[PDB]
């Protein structure tokens, strides 16, 4: 299941993934809370994202 | 934009 970013997000920690609205993301892990570990299919980068900034596709 | 969630707890 891929997700699409609904907003831009600028990294706020060294472990975050920055992304732009419309980027497509794969969830690597969502077991730890509302911050999900994701991989950008667009940019190739990996990191945590706020789960309320994305929607399923 | 929505408020950010609290950071994950262990």
């Amino acid at each position: 299941m891929t997700f699409v970013a609904l907003y831009d997000y600028e990294a706020r920690t060294e472990t975050d993934l920055s992304f732009k609205k419309g980027e497509r993301l794969q969830i690597v892990n969502n077991t730890e809370g509302d911050w999900w570990l994701a991989h950008s299919l667009t940019t190739g980068r990996t990191g945590y994202i706020p789960s309320n900034y994305v929607a399923p596709s | 934009a929505p408020p950010l969630p609290p950071r994950n707890r262990p």
